[PDB]
């Protein structure tokens, strides 16, 4: 067969340590999900120092360490439809635990807002650093792929689908390792769901095609960044999302010049419109993707320890330094609480 | 030809 008798007896026991992993993971996961922090800061404990996405960066008072503080104004959200999906984002956040998912460290309410403090995260948005190098090169993009898919194989394990994968939604950090951030969209779901939600560009086609869809739909996305780094734009690509569905719904994938064979292969394999095909949705489940030869060189394990050298370290200058991020031009707390009955369980 | 800058979500469709 393809390994001998060493590598398929250390493969099947890697693959037997990664179910006793998440077993473990899903029980500290499941006691957090059953009772939910809460109130855990006020706004007086934070100086505001900057805009960086709102979200601002933020010093608390006591400690002196940085944040990244989101606020999400509870009138907007009820306008929009969000209610639900910022229930779970929330709920969903304060109960992960994974290197390379933000982590929540405090949240609270006041009469007008929503307030998520997370790790500050100093290195910036993949996106900025990709359109500015123009692409990654198959080992850089592979690097910041293997932490995806790890990630994955942990969110999905939890039932959780993530459903908004982008360069947008990928911070560097100091060491040049990724932070998942933007889990509005997150839900956990046992099987299917049915919101149509997400970013054109990296939707699943059986999301555009208003299916009943499932966690698969998240390694279709896996297959458009693994793309998009490798490339430095997306393969269904076009000015307006109709013209971007069209494409996506086709089951058509044409490939720059340099991407290699294997690099190919993995893609057509995530990128496959018939879910009975797609990896990631397979009997094998994630290990497909990561037995698959693009893989051949990844350490597993060694990722997830953050023990491998990363492709890129963003400049750093300091604590406070925003300067990985842009620039933008108060807040305004009211008298009267508002929609107070609809998020009171955040 | 594509949108080089940052994508919004869709909330629907
Ligand atoms: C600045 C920031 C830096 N450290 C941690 C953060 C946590 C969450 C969000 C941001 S963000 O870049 O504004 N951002 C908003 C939505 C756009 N997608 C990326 C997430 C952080």
């Amino acid at each position: 067969g393809h390994m001998g008798n060493a590598a398929a007896a250390k493969k099947g026991s890697e693959q037997e340590s990664v179910k006793e992993f998440l077993a473990k993971a899903k029980e500290e996961f499941l006691k957090k999900w059953e009772s939910p922090s809460q109130n855990t800061a006020q706004l007086d404990h934070f100086d505001r120092i900057k805009t960086l996405g709102r979200v601002m960066l933020v010093k608390h008072k006591e400690t002196g360490n940085h944040y990244a503080m989101k606020i999400l104004d509870k009138q907007k959200v009820v306008k929009l439809k969000q209610i639900e999906h910022t229930l779970n984002e929330k709920r969903i956040l304060q109960a992960v635990n994974f290197p390379f998912l933000v982590k929540l460290e405090f949240s609270f309410k006041d009469n007008s807002n929503l307030y998520m403090v997370m790790e500050y995260v100093p290195g910036g948005e993949m996106f900025s650093h990709l359109r500015r190098i123009g692409r990654f090169s198959e080992p850089h993009a592979r690097f910041y792929a293997a932490q995806i898919v790890l990630t994955f194989e942990y969110l999905h394990s939890l039932d959780l689908i993530y459903r908004d994968l982008k360069p947008e939604n990928l911070l560097i950090d100091q060491q040049g390792y990724i932070q998942v951030t933007d889990f509005g969209f997150a839900k956990r779901v046992k099987g299917r769901t049915w919101t149509l939600c997400g970013t054109p560009e990296y939707l699943a086609p059986e999301i555009i095609l208003s299916k009943g869809y499932n966690k698969a739909v998240d390694w279709w996305a896996l297959g458009v960044l693994i793309y998009e780094m490798a490339a430095g734009y997306p393969p269904f690509f076009a000015d307006q999302p109709i013209q971007i569905y069209e494409k996506i719904v086709s089951g058509k994938v044409r490939f720059p010049s340099h991407f290699s064979s294997d690099l190919k292969d993995l893609l057509r394999n995530l990128l496959q419109v018939d879910l009975t095909k797609r990896f990631g949705n397979l009997k094998n489940g994630v290990n497909d993707i990561k037995n698959h030869k693009w893989f051949a060189t990844t350490d597993w394990i060694a990722i997830y320890q953050r023990k491998v050298e990363a492709p890129f370290i963003p400049k750093f200058k300091g604590p406070g330094d925003t300067s990985n991020f842009d620039d933008y031009e108060e807040i305004r707390v009211s008298i009267n609480e508002k929609c107070g009955k609809e998020f009171t369980e955040f | 030809a594509g949108r080089t800058g940052r994508r919004q979500a869709i909330h629907d469709i």
